């Protein structure tokens, strides 16, 4: 229900956005979504909508998740 | 053959380029110089013929405004960076490919250029024809066309 | 052994392939009610609405002349069947029947009433392949039938109730029902029997076939930036047998995640190459 | 024309003679197989 | 053929992230000896 | 807005043609110049959409087993008769299915009028032919009449609940067949509406227009605003303890109501009345949603409450 | 696996990112998703038991299928996948029948007519692959061809014809010379019949050329014009001045490029969606029916052909046969073929 | 995981190390009872058992142990995947 | 299931004189090959 | 399909070895091979058929009829001219003005040898027999030919022999006239063999008298039994309906009952409806067609199909299979409409995924998981030793049953299965014998 | 007989999703019969754009040629602009007869609809649409002749103007059909038309008046007692 125009404007890579939204959805699966309401939306769409009004430099947690074994 | 071409680097630092000219048959032009040079980063700063004015910087993205500005004032061929003149590491950099064709913005890092180029070359096939599909197949293979006088 | 002769009575449904007498074809679109169709004069309404843009593209014009001749003969049949409805075996009706037909038509027997029952649905017209009716012949036929000489008739709009501000062409065209049905063409599979040596889903609509992901289709995903859709669509869906059930268990449980170690086709290829003198050993 | 055209008259256009009529369309296979299997008397079957 | 992530787009970004994570792990292990 | 415009006069000129209530037309000269295409089209689109009629929906004869069989006396197959019985207009003016009998034999033309039915189904088209028998055996055909609207497939009402040997068939409930439409400006410009409705003997032409107008008015009216089950379970369905089951069997109890009604009087008056078990049983009863009393004394004491 | 095949049909009511999907195919492709929904919703117990609920096709399973198929994109591709545009994801929507609905504008990208062609459907299982196809492979994002910067959502046959019929202006028409302030007045006049569809009319329209607010200067254009121009977004360098052309297929294709170049992608897709309905509504109202009188032969051809036949007779009597046969056919018939062509034109 | 796939000539020692047993009789299966042969192409003793956790001759078909080897039969109990 | 047999069309078992139209040769010329292709037997050729 | 001339097989050029010259059309195919009926697939130009008047000589060459014409006055003795022999002759096209004794134009269009050039009336020896000589039987049915493109007409020929026979079809209003000949010539309609009158038409069998001039000591009467609904070779219904009434003396060599997709002898392929070429809200944007509900309300385009499923009862090493009436662990509701022998009764409605024939095969002992064993011990049920292998209907419309046929071995025949079937068969045989 | 009550009928036709102002509005008729959603919408659209009581202007000011003058004294725009602005003016005449109206002002300020003295007791609902910011000019003392009338009317002493005003209270309508069903039948259409009246009458009241007019004009059936 939301275009990828603002998402590409926030992050011009167009490839890191997919991984960022996937990590945001995996985090919103349990105890999250305190920034934007659901509004009858699923996890990926709500994550993409929240990315338009959220910090884009949140890949630190994604990098630290696979930092060690 | 082009499955290994992937944009890996952003900038290469290469100053070389290839001259680009418009096609002309007699007194009419087939393709405008603005449409041919559009979408590629300028190699060197182009100078306005006659008037000593720099219309385009040394290395800048040729947008539609710069495109029709160069098309308005008459100008000869301009040196433009290309993927053939790049001297980067394994792969291709985003500073020589230029503007993407699917989207208006420049090409992103990691996009496959060889596969899309092969698909675009094979798309207009099946409607061709001394030239045509066998001629293109022979030219791409670079075989012996016929007995011709050596230079 | 036992044989069951099950029979099905299929009807015309959306998605069926219906082609005309000429090269024109096309899948049948959504069927509309009788009132939504264009309301022709005298209460009649059309039954099919074809696109007229196929004439300039495909150089075929016989369908238009066929439609005009069909409209003419249908009008002739409608005008002749109404003449007999007044009084059967009328002297004036036989005169019109003999005038419209080019004479072995009149018969002394009582079978003239049976001929009118068949002619009421339109008088048949037999035109040779190379000696067909010329323009003047069809023009005179349309003029005698009572339809305007131009061939087109004014048609109203049933959906809105307004008349189009242009003449439209209407007539009777011969339509066929091709064998390419939609019920036998549709097919969907989720989990079916796998191959024997390759351990992949079988092909063909016979026993739960799977749509083959062709080599050209893999290039489309490689053109896009998609790397995870093509990675799981080739290993965890058909190739991997160990991790094939893991994704199904994760889906049925509610967690979206998958793990692919190595496809079975690569293992089969490695076992094949090892059979020859070549030594294909993995490292690291 | 006998019991077929009487029930339904079909007008024909064009001006072409109808002297010769086309043979049966299935005569090819039948004539080819008849030459193989004679099915005749003993003195016959010569080909 | 092997059934791994293609080194293009998403695969390239994931490989770059894995490389930077390995570099960070090596830097963390250098100080710990 | 309300009786202000030049409303058409009542009693429209009904052209009583020579068709016996099968082909008539209506006219209206001052009827709202400008509304000739609105009112007429609105009345025509509804006249062919919804109109309660009647038609056969189940064929069953003795000499057939399926829709692709063949009789011994008829001239055509069984499925051919299905394409002719469906085109038989009849009205029932009453709710509920019926059963029309068809038993006859003779020269072969079996007219639709020769169908012995009760005095509730007036068959139409007495000259219609169903089958043709060559002076052979008789035929026994029983029909079924209903009332729908528009169209109904053959796999929606026929195979719902029917034994083996019932020829399924679809029916079309539409009393009208074709409707015309015209508008002519009269002499003060006003349009003259002329529509010649066509219909069979099920409903008269003048009545179909009235029904369509009433349906349209009823449709347009929407816009204008004002201008405990736990007692059914047996007593031994919880398995509290062995002694509890023993005393419940000795007491001859089948329902929990008789046990919940007696709080302490009938409890202690039983042999081996468990002091610690009487509290656990009351706790497990309260946990199920029931308590002492809180209902009529032995309300569902009959077998009507059994599930 | 997790795929299906069926014939395709055209649907004008569907959006650009929505495609019709039969209930039979959707019920089989999304079986594990339906099982997970029944497990989480609480309407079922054991997994084996759930497998039994969908087998008998209970009426309650339809509500779970509509809830699960809300934003899950499915991949659709034709058989001869020549370019990368052949594979485009859509949002499935439940519909009756057995034919996969499609959009009239998206059919041009697949390069497949609706005569007998059939398309396959795939379902991404992983969450990352599902979310990756929404922002990377959606049909709304693939609006420009990868070979060159040319829009691929141009109207093919009917929308372009309707727009051309609306763009034509004729000097002789009723109700010419009146001034209309708003398009509502023009529509009310057209309903009464006082004004024709296209005729010289001066109306009020806003352009916003200085990137601010405009005083709505009056413009003289037909009612057909400025009706489709209202769908154009508010932005400089575009406006009613661009609709003055005849709205040719090349012109309408160039129009979609400038609107996408200047404004964003959402405006382009919304304008393409709005213009599609208007073209179909206008084409179905006019008499585009092709008849026998539509095609006419030039009256001068009957004399040109006889003159050419008379001229070619003298060349045969003169004759070298090769040279005569070569010069008589490339000069008499070649010039005569072009003469009748320009005559009929 | 695995990386840097290398292919080269295979020596006889490597081929002997890869193989488990040497085939000597070209007997696929028996005509009366369809079972593997002693030295045929389809051998259970060389290519593992046919059934999952069930050795031949009905001696260790309990499927509880997987490291035992049937003495009289001569094949160990292993999954059918080991036959590939 | 009834199965019909379609007729076959092949070259007539006679002598032919076919010459290539200046193809498969170093310079422009004709070969003028002749064939004695029989019905059932070894084929013969007399190519130049 | 019988007038087809293939180029592949044992001794023909392979599809990959065809090339470009074999697929091309030669100017000698005029009147011998119709260059309009050819598959538009990969093997194009290799499955061409013959013409309507083309024949085959005793040697194997293709023959074409040519009406011999003398100097001016055309003769009336048509002679078949071979392909190789017609090279040394002159051919004159048809449609020549024959109002007088000879052609008065003196410039009739004719082809001397291959290429057509305007020739004189002198030494014209051969004339075209008919214009419908270079077109095949399939393309001859196309009405108003010669007005469409050559390539588009090729597609119309392939769609001609692809239409399923509809129930209650009619002849086309605009027909080329060749439909009657192709209908009466093909083996799809019955034809009377004598002149005798008909006695009675019982629908499934028509009886005819001996003759009006029958021979002495000949057969009594000619009985013709019309085939009822039976599965064809392409899974489509095939039935014949009578057309004669009481009396109605018929001449020998006349069609009596029409075949599939035929009415009154004239050939038919489908019903025809009113058409209006116009765009309707974009529903017919691409190459599609829009139809109304009136075409489905009357049931004019409905057809019939037959699947004819089968099942075997082969024995096994671990015991013999059996057609058991009740399969283990099956629901009682699913056993409805099933005879005691295990076969569904004739005329029983069946749905997709139904048990048509209940067959159980002996299954060997197999190990089970401990949890399943614990559940079985908890519920007390005993695991069956047979496996469920009954036939089930694939996904589809699930039509009604028509007929069922069972075959038994020579050891046991009608012992305890299908005894009522054999009884009904022998009763019907005796009934028809007594009637005859 | 009871045939007009068996079919499904929407019992809650009060879905007014449009709440932007008192002019816009959007009704919903989702639970409707298949086919009625189009015919009812078309009838309502053709009736709302038809003869309905309203009020026009059909008057101009003095010292100006008909469609020929351009400016009297520092006028903002051409006379056609002022004519178009005055034509789109809401008004509801309670009494009958072609009453008169006058407008006069001064000073370099924007002209207002209210400043128009209504002697015939015909107030202006929206007195802010007219935009006249003339400075240092006596472009005042205009005369208006409001006249009652139903439906659109074509363009029909010295100083008059042939301007045709919209007597209908509504300005534009557009219906639509969208079937919304789950398991019973995917054929029940839906009517989601909207109204964009000027403000003289609310869209709900306009729809009610149209329905009442249709019910009154559909009296061509038997009384049936
Ligand atoms: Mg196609
Ligand atoms: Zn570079
Ligand atoms: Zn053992």
């Amino acid at each position: 229900r939301v275009t990828v125009e603002d998402c590409v404007e926030k992050v011009p890579n167009r490839f890191a956005l997919v991984l960022l939204s996937a990590h945001r959805a995996r985090g919103i699966s349990a105890g999250a979504a305190l920034m934007v309401d659901r509004d009858n939306d699923k996890n990926p769409v709500v994550a993409l909508r929240e990315i338009a009004d959220d910090v884009i430099d949140h890949e630190g947690l994604k990098e630290h998740l696979i930092s060690t074994l | 053959v082009a499955q290994d071409c992937i944009i890996v680097e952003e900038d290469c630092g290469t100053t070389k380029g290839i001259t680009l000219r418009a096609v002309v048959e007699g007194g009419d032009v087939l393709v405008s110089l603005g449409s041919r040079v559009l979408g590629r980063f300028t190699a060197e700063d182009v100078k306005d013929p006659g008037t000593g004015e720099l219309v385009v910087p040394a290395d800048t993205y040729i947008d539609e405004n710069i495109a029709d500005a160069i098309e308005a004032a008459v100008v000869q061929s301009v040196k433009v960076r290309s993927v053939l003149t790049c001297e980067a590491k394994i792969g291709v950099c985003g500073a020589c490919y230029g503007r993407d064709l699917a989207r208006g913005t420049p090409v992103n890092i990691g996009e496959a250029v060889g596969v899309i180029a092969a698909q675009s070359i094979g798309e207009p096939g099946t409607q061709l024809t001394t030239g045509g599909l066998p001629r293109v197949a022979e030219l791409f293979e670079a075989r012996r066309p016929k007995d011709c006088a050596v230079i | 052994m036992v044989k069951v002769f099950v029979a099905v009575k299929r009807k015309l449904q959306p998605g069926d392939k219906m082609a005309g007498r000429h090269g024109n074809k096309g899948v049948i679109s959504r069927i509309l009610p009788i009132e939504d169709m264009p309301f022709l004069a005298d209460g009649t309404h059309v039954d099919v609405v074809l696109n007229p843009l196929g004439v300039p593209s495909r150089m075929n014009v016989g369908q238009i002349f066929e439609t005009h001749l069909g409209w003419a003969c249908a009008n002739l049949g409608k005008q002749i069947t109404n003449l007999l409805e007044d009084w059967q075996q009328g002297g004036q009706k036989q005169a019109l029947v003999e005038r419209l037909t080019e004479e072995e038509l009149p018969d002394t027997e009582e079978g003239l009433v049976e001929l009118a029952r068949n002619l009421g649905k339109g008088v048949p017209i037999a035109t040779p392949v190379f000696d067909g009716a010329r323009m003047d012949d069809i023009e005179g036929h349309l003029e005698m039938a009572g339809v305007n000489k131009s061939g087109q008739s004014i048609l109203f709009d049933g959906l809105t109730g307004e008349q189009f501000k242009r003449p439209v062409t209407v007539g009777y065209i011969y339509m066929l029902k091709l064998h390419h049905l939609v019920d036998d063409k549709i097919h969907a599979r989720s989990i079916g029997p796998y191959s024997l040596v390759t351990q992949q889903p079988l092909g063909g609509k016979a026993q739960f076939g799977g749509q083959r992901f062709g080599e050209m289709e893999v290039w489309a995903l490689e053109a896009y930036g998609a790397a995870y859709t093509l990675q799981e669509m080739l290993t965890v869906k058909s190739d991997d047998v160990a991790g094939r059930t893991k994704v199904y268990e994760s889906i049925v449980r509610g967690d979206d995640t998958f793990e692919a170690g190595i496809p079975e086709s690569f293992n089969v290829l490695v076992k094949e190459m090892r059979s020859l003198g070549l030594n294909v050993e993995l490292e690291n | 024309q006998s019991f077929t055209g009487k029930k339904r008259i079909r007008k024909s256009f064009g001006r072409i003679p109808e002297a010769v009529q086309m043979p049966n369309l299935i005569e090819v296979q039948r004539s080819s197989y008849e030459q193989f299997l004679q099915r005749e008397t003993r003195p016959g079957l010569r080909r | 053929i092997v059934g791994r992530l293609i080194p293009a787009g998403t695969g390239s970004y994931l490989r770059s992230l894995q490389r930077v994570a390995a570099k960070r792990d090596e830097q963390l292990a250098q100080q710990r000896e | 807005r309300n009786w202000n415009e030049l409303i058409r006069p009542e009693k429209p000129q009904i052209e009583t043609g020579a068709d016996a209530t099968r082909k008539a037309r209506i006219v209206a000269e001052p009827l709202e110049r400008g509304f000739g295409v609105t009112l007429g089209n609105a009345l025509r689109r509804v006249l062919l959409s919804s109109l309660q009629g009647a038609a056969v929906t189940a064929i069953q004869i003795d000499g057939v087993v399926h829709e692709f069989s063949s009789l011994e006396g008829v001239r055509e197959d069984v499925v051919d008769i299905v394409l002719n019985i469906k085109q038989l207009a009849v009205r029932m003016h009453a709710e509920g299915p019926k059963r029309m009998t068809l038993r006859a034999t003779g020269p072969g033309p079996v007219t639709a009028g020769q169908i012995e039915t009760p005095a509730d189904i007036e068959i139409l088209n007495p000259d219609h032919v169903l089958c043709t028998l060559d002076d052979g055996a008789s035929v026994r055909m029983e029909f079924t009449v209903n009332n729908g609207k528009g169209y109904v497939p053959a796999d929606r009402n026929r195979p719902e609940d029917a034994p083996i040997g019932l020829i399924a068939v679809d029916a079309l409930y539409s009393p009208v067949k074709r409707v015309a439409y015209r508008v002519e400006p009269t002499r003060l410009d006003y349009d003259k509406l002329i529509l010649e409705v066509e219909t069979n003997g099920a409903v008269t032409p003048v009545d179909a227009v009235a029904y369509a107008a009433r349906i349209l008015q009823d449709q347009l009216q929407i816009f204008i605003t004002f201008e405990n089950p736990a007692l059914l379970k047996k007593v031994d369905e919880l398995e509290l303890s062995v002694r509890s089951a023993n005393c419940l069997k000795n007491d001859n109890i089948v329902y929990i109501g008789d046990l919940i009604q007696k709080t302490e009087a009938e409890m202690l008056r039983t042999p081996n009345f468990g002091r610690k078990s009487l509290n656990e049983i009351k706790e497990v009863l309260a946990g199920m949603g029931l308590h002492l009393g809180m209902d009529v004394p032995n309300w569902p004491p009959e077998n009507i409450e059994d599930l | 696996d997790y795929s299906g095949r069926s014939v395709i049909v055209v649907g004008p009511e569907l959006k650009l990112h929505e495609c019709g999907l039969p209930k039979k195919m959707a019920l089989e492709l999304f079986k594990p998703f339906i099982y997970a929904r029944l497990d989480a919703k609480g309407l079922s117990g054991t997994v084996k038991q759930s497998k039994r609920m969908v087998e008998r096709e209970q009426p309650q399973v339809w509500d779970i299928l509509e809830e699960v198929i809300r934003e899950h994109p499915v991949l659709l591709n034709r058989a001869p996948t020549l370019h990368r545009l052949g594979i485009q994801a859509f949002e499935p929507k439940l519909i009756e029948g057995k034919a996969i609905q499609l959009h009239p504008l998206v059919c041009a990208a697949f390069n497949a007519d609706f005569d007998g062609d059939q398309m396959a459907v795939h379902v991404p299982l992983s969450l990352e692959a599902q979310l990756e196809a929404r922002v990377l492979m959606m049909s709304t994002n693939n609006i420009l061809s990868p070979a060159n910067g040319r829009p691929i959502i141009v109207p093919s046959q009917d929308i372009v014809l309707g727009l051309y019929y609306l763009s034509v202006a004729r000097d002789g028409e009723p109700g010419e010379g009146k001034i209309f302030a708003d398009l509502g007045e023009i529509e009310a006049a057209m309903d009464a019949g006082v004004v024709s569809l296209h005729a010289k009319i001066k109306a009020r329209h806003t352009e916003m050329t200085p990137e601010g607010v405009l005083l709505r200067k009056v413009i003289d254009t037909t009612p057909g014009r400025m009706k489709i121009a209202a769908l154009l977004p508010h932005h400089p360098q575009i406006g009613h001045r661009l609709i003055e052309k005849a709205l040719t297929k090349k012109e309408i294709g160039n129009l979609i490029d400038i609107v996408y170049r200047h404004c964003g992608q959402k405006a382009t897709v919304i304008f393409a969606d709005k213009v599609m309905g208007l073209g179909f509504k206008e084409a179905a109202k006019a008499g585009i029916s092709f008849g026998k009188d539509d095609i006419i032969i030039p009256v001068r051809k009957t004399a040109i052909v006889e003159e050419t036949r008379k001229l070619a007779e003298e060349y045969e009597q003169q004759y070298i046969t090769k040279g005569e046969k070569y010069n008589k056919v490339v000069d008499a018939w070649a010039k005569a073929t072009d003469r009748v062509a320009d005559e009929m034109m | 995981t695995f990386d840097q796939i290398r292919i080269s000539l295979a020596s006889p020692e490597k081929i002997r190390s890869w193989s488990f047993g040497e085939i000597k009789k070209p007997e696929t299966i028996n005509y009366r009872t369809f079972k593997p042969e002693r030295d045929g192409l389809f051998c259970a003793r060389i290519f593992g058992p046919t059934k999952d956790y069930e050795c031949l001759c009905g001696k260790y078909k309990r499927m509880k142990y997987k490291g035992i080897i049937c003495e009289k039969c001569g094949v160990e109990v292993t999954l059918a995947r080991v036959r590939r | 299931t009834e199965r019909v047999i379609v007729s076959q069309m092949h070259r007539s078992p006679g002598v032919f004189f076919d010459h290539d139209k200046g193809k498969t040769h170093a310079s422009g010329k004709l070969l003028f090959a002749a064939r004695v292709i029989p019905y059932r037997g070894s084929w013969l050729d007399f190519e130049f | 399909h019988k007038r087809r001339l293939s180029a592949l097989g044992p001794g023909g050029l392979t599809r990959e070895r065809a090339g470009f010259e074999v697929r091309d059309v030669h100017p000698t195919h005029y009147g011998r091979i119709c260059p309009i009926e050819t598959p538009e697939g990969p093997n194009i130009g290799l499955i061409n058929s013959l013409a309507t008047h083309a024949r085959v000589n005793k040697y194997g060459f293709i023959e074409s009829p040519y009406r011999r014409v003398k100097d001016g006055k055309p003769q009336d003795e048509v002679v078949y001219m071979s392909a190789m022999e017609e090279s040394k002759h002159v051919i004159a096209q048809s449609n020549i003005k024959v109002a007088e004794g000879e052609i008065v134009e003196d410039l009739v269009p004719g082809r001397i040898n291959g290429e057509p050039t305007l020739l004189q009336k002198e030494t014209v020896d051969l004339m075209d027999v008919s214009p419908r000589q270079v077109v095949s039987v399939a393309a001859a049915l196309i009405p108003f030919l010669e007005n469409d493109d050559a390539n588009r007409a090729l597609m119309g020929s392939n769609m001609q022999r692809q239409a399923v026979p509809l129930v209650q079809s009619d002849a086309p209003l605009v027909g080329t006239g060749m439909e009657a000949v192709v209908a009466r010539d093909s083996g799809a309609v019955v034809i009377a063999k004598r002149t005798g009158v008909v006695e009675q038409i019982d629908g499934t069998r028509i009886v005819i008298r001996a003759t009006e001039e029958t021979d002495p000591a000949r057969s009594g009467v000619d009985i013709y039994r019309m085939s009822k609904f039976q599965r064809s070779n392409q899974s489509t219904c095939i039935n014949q309906r009578p057309l004669v009434k009481v009396g109605d003396r018929i001449v020998a060599g006349d069609i009596i009952a029409d075949g599939p997709s035929t009415e009154l002898g004239e050939l038919a392929l489908g019903r025809n409806a009113l058409v209006a070429f116009m765009p309707w809200n974009g529903y017919n944007f691409e190459d599609s067609i829009l139809i109304s509900e009136r075409i489905v309300r009357d049931d004019v385009f409905t057809s019939i199909h037959i699947e004819e499923f089968e099942v075997m009862a082969r024995d096994t090493k671990l015991g013999p299979e059996e057609i058991t009436r009740d399969i283990p662990n099956v629901g009682e509701e699913a056993l409805r409409n099933l005879d005691e022998a295990g076969i569904v009764a004739i005329g029983a409605e069946v749905q997709p995924g139904d048990i048509l024939v209940g067959k159980v095969t002996p299954k060997g002992e197999s190990p089970m998981t401990p949890e399943e064993k614990l559940l079985r011990a908890i519920f007390g049920e005993k695991a069956s030793d047979v496996r469920d292998t009954s036939l089930r209907l694939p996904p589809g419309v699930a039509g009604t049953i028509v007929d069922v046929r069972v075959f038994n071995r020579h050891g046991v025949d009608k012992d305890e299965r299908a005894l009522a079937i054999e009884r009904a068969e022998i009763d019907r045989l005796g009934k028809d014998r007594d009637d005859e």
